[PDB]
């Protein structure tokens, strides 16, 4: 339960850090 | 920045990949040439209107974190769908 939880909001929360990261292409 | 204090942090391009992470998070596409489909095309609105929401609702960035990461917990919670979605 608790890693869905976790996975489910962090998919989200993601994003901004996925996207600063892969500053490439 | 324009619309809220937070503003300058979250760009329209920034905004289309969350409304993206909505549309996944509650619906795993299998192909984003799906989206095509009205039904998709429905989520879409539902997921662009929704995040345009939030954008306005949310006083600073962590909030509008917060309540769509809620949002999207909720629509599973209550609709549970994830694995059904294509169906």
């Amino acid at each position: 339960k608790e890693k869905r939880i976790k996975e489910l909001e962090l998919l989200l929360m993601s994003t901004e850090n996925e996207l600063k990261g892969q500053q490439a292409l | 920045g324009v619309r809220k204090g937070w503003h300058e942090h979250v760009t329209q391009d920034l905004r289309s990949h969350l409304v993206h992470k909505l549309v996944q998070a509650i619906f795993p596409t299998p192909d984003p040439a799906a989206l095509k489909d009205r039904r998709m095309e429905n989520l879409v609105a539902y997921a662009k209107k929704v995040e345009g929401d939030m954008y306005e609702s949310a006083n600073s960035r962590d909030e509008y974190y917060h309540l769509l990461a809620e949002k999207i917990y909720k629509i599973q919670k209550e609709l549970e769908e994830k694995r059904r979605s294509r169906l």
